[PDB]
This record gives C-alpha cells, structure tokens and sequence, in this order.
C-alpha cells in the first residue's frame, strides 16, 4: 500500500534547485530490468511517468540472481534539506523493562509504503535511458520515499510515529518501540489477550497502508538485534569468539578490542589496556604485531572471563539502581549495575586518562560522573555507588581540592584494591627541615637545560639536562632536591606549572620525570612546596637562577 | 495583535543543540507541561522537517517549570534583539537603595510569534533509554528564555509601566528577559509596598507574579585582596606577601614591591621569623589603601564581552572577578551545602549583579569537569537565564590571592 498518512513538507537548500545530473546510457540488460521493475512499481503508484517538462534528473543503475533498481541520489541529497536526526540513541537491553510477552513486527515495503510530498516529488524524477540513446528515456516521479534519499529515514519514522500515537493513547498498557522497518510490541497480558491487542495492532497498520508479518511468520525468541540476544527474561551480547591465532595482525587486534569492547557490557573485568598499547604508533593494517607479556596475560584473563557465557537481567522500575567501582590495574575501572546482588543488569569499564596527570580519587569521580550520566540516559535516575574508598578519604580530599566535585549517594565497600591518597603535602612550612630554592633554564635555541639548586642549610648544585623545555628543567629541579634530600623538606620555586602539577597530589602520570618525583613525594615523611615570581629579587631563587643561568 | 518580523542575519542558520539526558521526573514534569503549552495553543507539534533544537531543562517550590537553553538562538540573533529592538540599561539601578526581580515570562504567551520564526524555536523532550523518538515541539507565541521576545514585547511593556513611572519617578525598572528589576530608594516597607502595587498594575494586562527578598545594589563594595595584618613574619609569609602584591600591581596602578624583597636576602629557612624594616611597613599599607579603592584605568566597554572567574576558597567559601580584558577587575567578590549546589547559587549571584551593573551577563570561567557540572546544574538552578559558560582548571596560586 501507501499510507493515507498527510505527506511531510520537504524543502531543497535554500540558495538551491533539484539535480540536472546527466544519466548515463545503461546496457540493454539493465535498461530491460529497469522498465520491468518500473512497471510493476508503476502499477503499485510508487513511480509516475511525466512528461519532458520536468527538468530534474538523478542517475539511475541496475544491479544483480532479481534485478535491483540502483539510484544515485548523491546529487539531491546534498540539495535537500537537512533533517532533525532519526534518534538521539539507541536503547540498552538493560533499560528494557520485563515484559511477560514481546513479538517483532517488521513493516513490508517500509519507505515504498509511505507518500513523498507531492511538491517535491518533482525533484525524484530519473530517466530510463533507450537503448545507446537513441530515443528520448521513459521518465519517472517517485510518489514515495525512495531507497536511499536523505529523508526517507526521518519521515519514515515520523509517520510510523503519528500512525501509532492514537493505538498509543488508547493502549497505554502496551508498550512499543520503533527501530528502522521494526516494531517491538510488549505486554503483560496473558498470551491469548496479546495475540488479539496484536491483532488489532497488526490491523491499524494497515489502515494506514503498513503490512506486517502472519502470525506463523513471526520471528521467536532470543532475538539477535543490534549485537544482543534478548530472552524471555535475560539479555546479552551475541556470541564472542576470540580469534586463536599464532600472528596477529593491526587488523585482528582491532577487531578483538572491539570484540572485547562489546563483550565488557555484561562480562565483568574485561581488559583492553594491554591489547590498546600494542595499536599505538601508526602499523599497516597487516602487519603482524608481537604479543608483549602483559598483552598476553589480558588475553589469557578476558579468554577466563568469556570462557562461560553470562547474561544480563531486564530492569523492574519498583528497585533502586545500584553501581558498583573496582580498582584493576593504574588508569583501569571495571563496574557493575544492579538491582537485586549481582544479578547484573550490565557491566562496563573506564579506563581513560583525562588530562595528563591525575589520581585514584580524581580518576573514581570520573569514572562515577561517566556512570551517573549512563544511568541517567538508560534508566532515567542515578544509582546508589557501592565505592573502593573511605568517606573520610573522599572527605579530605574533596575540601582540599581547588575544583568543585561532587557525586551521589554512596557507601564504602572495602574490596581491595583500596582508593587512596598516596602522599600529602603539608600545610605549613616545616622547621627543622632543609630549603632548597630549586630553579630551572632552558636555552630555547640550543635547548640545553641547566636543572639546580640553593639550600639554606648552605649547599648548592647543578646539573645539566639536553633536548628540555623550560617545564622540564624547572621539575628536574625538583626532583633533584627531593633526590639529594631528607624525609622532611621544603622547596621553593618560581613555576606555577610544576606547583600546579604537584599541589594535585597526583599518584600516575604521562610523563617519565613526573613519575620519578611521585616516587620520592611517597618516600617522604614531609613535603612542603612554596611559589615565588621569578626575576622578582628573592633571596634564595636570585641565587639559583644564577648558577641556573 | 500580529506579529513583528525576525531574521537571523543572512550568513548563520538556526541552532542545531542536542538535548542533554533528563531524569525520569523532569521529562514527566517537561510533557504534562508541554501538553497544557499545545491545549493552550502555544507550542505545536512538529515534524522531522524541522532540523532545528534548542535544550530544554525543568527547575523548580514544588510547582516545576519548563527552562529552554536559547543560548545559541540569542547568540545567533543577536542583531535583532541588541540593535533592531534594543533595550538600553539604565547606569542609575546600582546605585538604587533595594533591588527586587519579578518574573514577567507569563506576558510573553499571549503575543504571537513571527511565523517564518517558529521553526528555529524547536526542542526535543527526549524519551527514558531513547524508547521513544522523543516529543518535538515548537513555539507558537513568544518564548520565554529568548532575548527576543522582551525585545518584541518592550512596546507592551512600556504602557503597563507608564502609569507606574509616571506616578513613581524615581523608581526605576529595567526588563531583562524574563525580569524585570525594579529598584528604588524608600524604605523597605515601602519599597516592599510599591512592589504589591506593580504586581497590581501586572496582574491587569494578565501577568500573576544567592538572593534575599530584595537585592541591596548600593551596599555592593569591591572584596579587596587581603593583606594579612601578622603579629610575626616569617620568610614564606613574606614570600606569599610578594607574590600577592607583585601580581596586584599588573592589575594596580602603583603598587609598590621594592622594599620587602630585600628582606628576603640570600637563602633562608622558609620558617625564619624575620624582623619588619620601615618602608616596608610604609609601602605594605600604601598598597593596602590602593587594594581598597576601584582599579583605576578600567572601564566597562559595551561592544566585549564580561567575563566571570569563580574560585573556590574551600569551607563553603567562593571568591569571583568580573572583568573584560584579562585580570583587570570591574568587580570583584565572595560568595558564603554542596560544592555543585554552591557554585550554582554563587554563578546565580554573580549574574544578577551583572545584569543589575551591566545590563549584559558574562561568560563564566567555571572551576568544575563539563560533566558534573552538565549533570547537576539543573538541580539547583532557579534562575529564568543562563549564562555562558566554559570549564577551566583553577591556577591554585590565584585561588590564594584572593584570600
Ligand atoms: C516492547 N519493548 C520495548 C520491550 C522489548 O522489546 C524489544 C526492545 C528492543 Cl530495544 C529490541 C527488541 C528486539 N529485537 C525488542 C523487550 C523487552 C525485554 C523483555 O521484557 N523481554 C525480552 C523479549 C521477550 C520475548 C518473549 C517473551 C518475553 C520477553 C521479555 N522489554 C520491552 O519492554
């Protein structure tokens, strides 16, 4: 059919007319296949002939054993008008709520079934060329949505939408959901009753000119959509196999990511650290790369995870969400939703590192913001967190810290490994306690550094670094007075980045240097890190920027 | 009463602005809001044919309300309501006695919108785990939010006001969006008395009507940057002295540095009690009195942009800056049970008085991640605006400068 549905007004670009592409002369097979195809579409009235008045054309192609009508709406799709998108994501199996029974119903002829807007189908029109164009083409219209234009997609969609809006609001007890030619139709009536609210469904369709599957034709469940299987009362991924391979190619480890990536939406503690460092520099997609140990050893654990299968369960609305945190490796987060004790709605990591240095507690806000927006999007509220760190440690952290963070409720679960703040610099001063000016200066020309330092317990000393910035120098500077030092000091310097870096507490980082002073900020007993302007005459920075210079 | 042609300039389409997540609460609140907006024939329905989307948010009482983000759409019609239709900012409201807002937004649905506008009026109220396509809508009458529909209005206005400014000439009201600022000099009773008869005068015409009842402009004074009065003084406490005071006098004319560097000598111990010279003590409370005082050479300039740095001091306490050109001050200030819950109040506040000295709002500099921020903003807002925003690390060497 067509739906009698009111056509959806549709406009070119503005400063723009239809598409006046040439149409190149088609061989005799394929100018045979066409005209069958257009005759039978012709008498269905989705193609019109008009006359040679119409001055807009788009190339048309057969291609094969049915012959498939192959248009080339490249030209016209750049023309029309830009459209709202179709949707802004795509539903989570762990957002569905259970239902005692659900049935597919995929519209026939989706786009075919539903009429363009009388005022553009002008700008549809192509022309099946005579044979080595001799003779003038026979030419068409479409009177609905073609295969492969702009709009067919959204208008599609709209239409469907205005065509179940009145069964909508007389079933409320129904529940439906459109993903492209696909309905999803779900209740918790008895069997008998569903067939019939189906039925009546099925029957409202096509009074709006929509056909659907028999009975006998629909699909059963688990039903493979979008890379899931969704049961009677479980969901999970489609099924994994980890490729067993002596070399692996660039190519392979991409897919085994992206296997992996998928797979960590329901099995718990699925890594990709390793297998991620190995893809880093720029290989041919080929090329085989050597497994490192540590690429080995995640293939070996996330080839345990998947060994047995594991499903997610389906959301009840009447239940708080709950999210919970671990620690597995620096940088890496596993978590798991749930409502009822690991019956697992889904699962998931984090294991990005924002900005270039940070810590446990910056990271776990991150990876709990992460959450809270995904449950947000999927469920519509934000879970109780079930956390790897104590209240007093959140406590202290987030008063001391410049940036405004906050998160939800939450509890402490001790399940090691346990967040926590790896130093603390002190507040004040410490007396009896070494000061050392530290100082850094690179020559932006020859970039040779000349990283030191002044003490007022009398001592002096710089060193010489090659190929550093200024920022290099300045924090070799540092690290050489926590290096030459005790388990108490103070240090002095004149650059904000390396304060900036420090006074963050952080415990992982990017760069080699920043790690080498982590390690000698825990050693410590005391710290205590001071700024001055530089070249402002201090005594203590006036001396190192001497020997510095 | 039909409608005042809009345009958009000819080299900028409309907005194009995706919908963030809504809590389950918010999009039921959003849709029994936007179902009573169709009946009464304000907003329709609309097809996929309409690429245009504005965010939109609901706030609170416990009675909800519908907020759209026209951040863009004001920024891309900018022309219209700034100088086609311009409402200028009277200077005389910050130097008013007491300052209250009211809540004009309601005006703005019974005039009709241009209709060869609406289309750029367009917003989603997205569906829970996108179940749904989400409902569109769009505005049949002026929207509230949008800087062009007091612009349009102003006229409208004009006359309700014109008895009251005629009977009460040394008040003044200002519109911004969907305020109006009313301030004047009596005292509060009544202030508080003229207010209830401005209502009066609003509820005819159909207009039922961080922040204490009023606002108190005049009482509005610079936080000057803090220098400590020390009993004692170490070399780090000299140290923090300098650094303070040297970065002051790139916003301060004449603040003096000289004298209390030469009492940092050589190499000292950071926690070495140091004796105070003279011209120091001279120079120290010569920059204290210029701290006190309004920076001298920096004015406001209508054509940039203001700009609002906020700090957090920690203890539910936040220091912010307004100023155009980089850290030359035209106000400065603090703000007094969350982190995100206070900075929202605290960017609240700091737009008001914007609005109140300027007439504009600035763009803020917000020491927070995008993300939280983007999640829970909402969740505290009360304000019909909002203001431009971006995410910034806080150099924690400014966030002691001021104090
Ligand atoms: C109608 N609707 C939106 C809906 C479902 O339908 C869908 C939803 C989506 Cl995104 C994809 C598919 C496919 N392809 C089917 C499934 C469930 C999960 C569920 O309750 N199930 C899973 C399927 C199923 C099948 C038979 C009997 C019971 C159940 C119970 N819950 C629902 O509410």
């Amino acid at each position: 059919p067509i739906s009698p549905i009111e056509t959806v007004p549709v406009k070119l670009k503005p400063g723009m007319d239809g598409p006046k592409v040439k149409q190149w002369p088609l061989t005799e097979e394929k100018i045979k296949a066409l005209v069958e195809i257009c005759t039978e579409m012709e008498k269905e009235g989705k193609i019109s002939k008009i006359g040679p008045e119409n001055p807009y054309n788009t190339p048309v192609f057969a291609i094969k054993t049915k012959w498939r009508k192959l248009v080339d709406f490249r030209e016209l799709n750049k023309r029309t008008q830009d459209f709202w998108e179709v949707q802004l994501g795509i539903p989570h199996p762990a957002g569905l709520k259970k239902k005692k029974s659900v049935t597919v119903l995929d519209v026939g002829d989706a786009y075919f079934s539903v009429p363009l807007d009388e005022d553009f189908r002008k700008y549809t029109a192509f022309t099946i060329p005579s044979i080595n164009n001799e003779t003038p083409g026979i030419r068409y219209q479409y009177n609905v949505l073609p295969q492969g234009w702009k709009g067919s997609p959204a208008i599609f969609q709209s239409s469907m939408t205005k065509i179940l809006e009145p069964f909508r609001k007389q079933n409320p007890d129904i529940v439906i959901y459109q993903y492209m030619d696909d309905l999803y139709v779900g209740s918790d009536l008895e069997i008998g009753q569903h067939r019939t609210k189906i039925e009546e469904l099925r029957q409202h369709l096509l009074r709006w000119g929509l056909t659907t599957p028999d009975k006998k034709h629909q699909k059963e469940p688990p039903f493979l959509w979008m890379g899931y299987e969704l049961h009677p009362d479980k969901w999970t991924v489609q099924p994994i196999v980890l490729p067993e391979k002596d070399s692996w190619t660039v190519n392979d480890i991409q897919k085994l990511v992206g296997k992996l990536n998928w797979a960590s939406q329901i099995y718990p503690g699925i890594k990709v650290r390793q297998l991620c460092k190995l893809l880093r520099g720029t290989k041919a997609l080929t090329e085989v790369i050597p497994l490192t140990e540590e690429a080995e050893l995640e293939l070996a654990e996330n080839r345990e995870i998947l060994k047995e299968p594991v499903h997610g369960v389906y959301y009840d609305p009447s239940k708080d969400l709950i999210a919970e945190i671990q620690k597995q490796g620096q940088g890496q987060w596993t978590y798991q939703i749930y409502q009822e004790p690991f019956k697992n709605l889904k699962t998931g990591k984090y294991a990005r590192m924002r900005g270039a240095h940070t810590n446990d507690v910056k990271q776990l806000t991150e990876a709990v913001q992460k959450i809270t927006t995904e449950s947000i999007v999927i469920w519509g509220k934000t879970p109780k967190f079930k956390l790897p760190i104590q209240k007093e440690t959140w406590e202290t952290w987030w008063t001391e810290y410049w940036q405004a963070t906050w998160i939800p409720e939450w509890e402490f679960v001790n399940t090691p490994p346990l967040v926590k703040l790896w130093y603390q610099l002190e507040k004040e001063p410490i007396v009896g306690a070494e000061t050392f000016y530290v100082d850094g200066a690179a020559n932006r020309e020859t970039k040779l550094g000349k990283a030191g330092y002044v003490t007022n317990r009398g001592r002096q000393k710089v060193v010489t670094l090659t190929d550093t910035t200024n920022q290099k120098t300045e924090l070799q500077a540092i690290y050489l007075a926590l290096q030459d030092s005790g388990l108490e000091v103070n240090i002095v310097t004149d650059s904000q980045y390396a304060l900036g870096i420090i006074q963050a507490q952080p415990d992982q980082s990017e760069s080699e240097l920043v790690n080498q002073i982590i390690e000698q900020l825990i050693k410590k007993e005391k710290v205590y890190l001071a700024w001055v302007p530089a070249h402002k005459g201090i005594g203590g920075n006036e001396q190192v920027d001497k020997l510095v210079s | 009463i039909e409608t005042v042609p809009v345009k958009l300039k000819p080299g900028m389409d409309g907005p194009k602005v995706k919908q963030w997540p809504l809590t389950e609460e918010k999009i039921k609140a959003l849709v029994e809001i936007c179902t009573e907006m169709e009946k009464e024939g304000k907003i329709s329905k609309i097809g996929p044919e309409n690429p245009y989307n504005t965010p939109v948010f609901a706030i609170k009482s416990t009675k909800w309300r519908k907020l759209v983000d026209f951040r863009e759409l004001n920024k891309r019609t900018q022309d219209f309501w700034e100088v086609q239709l311009g409402i200028p900012h009277p200077a005389g409201l910050k130097k008013k006695k007491s300052v209250t807002v009211l809540d004009v937004g309601d005006a703005y649905f019974s005039v009709p919108l241009d209709e060869d506008f609406r289309k750029y009026t367009a917003f989603t109220i997205p569906s829970i785990n996108n179940e749904t396509p989400g409902i569109r809508y769009q505005y049949n009458v002026l929207p509230q939010g949008w800087k062009g529909s007091p612009a349009i209005f102003q006229s409208s206005m004009t006359k309700i006001l014109e008895p009251f400014r005629k009977q009460n000439p040394d008040i003044v009201i200002y519109q911004y969006m969907d305020d109006l600022y009313v301030g004047s000099d009596l005292e509060i009773g009544q202030h508080r008395t003229k207010i209830e008869e401005l209502r009066q005068h609003l509820l005819r015409w159909g207009l039922t009507t961080w922040m204490g009842y009023e606002l108190h402009p005049d009482k509005w004074t610079v936080q000057p940057i803090v220098l400590p009065e020390k009993d004692s003084w170490t070399v780090n406490d000299i140290q923090k002295l300098v650094g303070k005071l040297n970065w002051a006098s790139q916003i301060y004319p004449g603040i003096k540095v000289r004298q209390l560097c030469k009492l940092l000598r050589g190499t000292k111990a950071l926690t070495e009690v140091i004796p105070l010279t003279e011209e120091a003590e001279l120079e120290l409370a010569e920059n204290r009195e210029i701290l006190k005082e309004p920076v001298h050479g920096v004015y406001y300039d209508p054509s940039k942009d203001l700009i609002a740095e906020i700090q957090k001091q920690g203890q539910g306490q936040w220091t912010y800056q307004i100023y155009q050109e980089p850290f030359k001050n035209l106000k400065t200030g603090k703000y007094a049970t969350n982190d995100v819950k206070q900075l929202t109040e605290a960017v609240q506040k700091i737009t008001t008085e914007s609005i109140v000295i300027w007439g504009k709002t600035p763009k803020f500099k917000l020491p927070i991640q995008k993300e939280t921020w983007e999640t829970w903003w909402t969740e505290y807002w009360q304000a019909t605006w909002i203001p431009e925003w971006e995410f910034v690390n806080t150099p924690p060497l400014v966030k002691l400068w001021y104090q």
